[PDB]
DNA sequence: TGGGAACAACACGATGACCTAAGAGGTGACAGCCGC
DNA sequence: GCGGCTGTCACCTGCTCATCGTGTTGTTCCCA
């Protein structure tokens, strides 16, 4: 059950570390695969970058997850919703740069001749 | 796992392109020549 | 260019390694990042060979530093060999 | 220069949980992997 | 150990643009 692994997690045990975020790990990736694939833009090819991420903000708060009858699920699938959202702040500010070499190079001359 | 809580200590593994780079570090070629030298000189087949 | 998003995949994962490092996480973790670099660089180098291309602002493919010297487009074949020139001129062409 | 307000930065982590459609090439050359 | 066949690597070819999840801090502005 995951609540053992949570329990020894918080407490400071690797290997339930181990064993909690190999199964965390999963579930991030495919949260951020069946958000990220339905946006615009080009973030589907983030959702990995995304998951470790979210990966990464459980490894700094299991140390003081104070539990209080919330699945761990609800724990990873509220960071990546955060993370998701963080990810379409970037995006949707200012999106000019648009990677098109069809544009710089051809069309675009240098400036002194 | 198994085998390195049990039998650690007397081989040395790895994952990834870290194996790659300590095998080409510690491999030699002069003898590996060598051999490829000499199943060719004898050899049938797909083999050669 | 393309180059440059590919430069920061690579420079990303790069540095999201290098704070799992620092942070001692599982292995589980450190090895998802490190296939994730190996992929990024992977894809810097030629974006086609393995896996699916990383698309950049449309769904086409992105340019690997590879795909600059290889094709029909490479640097070779329009740029070296073949060359648009100065003090050059056209139009249409009548009998005299 | 006072308050009033806009962007860029940050820190956390809202009792609930899986893609998306697009998508008819063709012809060589070959080295593997699977079958005898 | 040596075949099929089975993929995989080469070549040949070409102007629009959709948002989060809250809450806070500090600078940098806008007005007066």
């Amino acid at each position: 059950t995951v609540g053992g692994l949570v329990h020894r997690a918080v407490d400071g045990d690797e290997q339930a570390t181990h064993d909690l975020l190999a199964h965390v790990h999963p579930l991030a990736l495919r949260y951020c695969r069946t958000r990220l694939s339905r946006l615009p833009g080009d973030a589907r090819h983030f959702v990995e970058d995304l998951a470790q991420e979210v990966c990464v903000a459980v490894l700094l708060a299991l140390p003081r997850y104070k539990d209080t009858g919330r699945p761990f699920e609800a724990f990873v699938f509220a960071i990546a919703a955060h993370k998701v959202a963080d990810l379409q702040r970037a995006a949707m500010r200012h999106p000019g740069s648009t990677a098109v070499p069809s544009d710089e190079m051809p069309e675009r001359p240098d400036d002194s001749l | 796992r198994e085998l390195r809580d049990r039998f650690g200590t007397y081989f040395d593994g790895s994952m990834g392109a870290a194996a790659l780079q300590k095998r080409l570090e510690s491999f030699d070629l002069d003898e590996e020549a060598e051999r490829l030298r000499e199943i060719i000189r004898t050899g049938k087949g797909q083999k050669k | 260019s393309d180059l440059n998003d590919l430069y920061r995949r690579v420079i990303n994962r790069n540095n999201r390694l290098k704070r799992l490092l620092d942070l001692g996480a599982p292995e589980i973790i450190v090895n998802n990042e490190k296939r994730m670099l190996q992929e990024a660089v992977d894809a810097l180098f030629d974006n086609g060979r393995r896996g699916r291309p990383v698309t950049g602002p449309g769904n086409r493919p992105l340019k690997s530093l590879s795909d600059m010297l290889k094709g029909k487009q490479g640097r070779f074949r329009q740029n070296l060999l073949g060359k648009r020139v100065d003090y050059s001129a056209r139009s249409v062409i009548v009998v005299g």
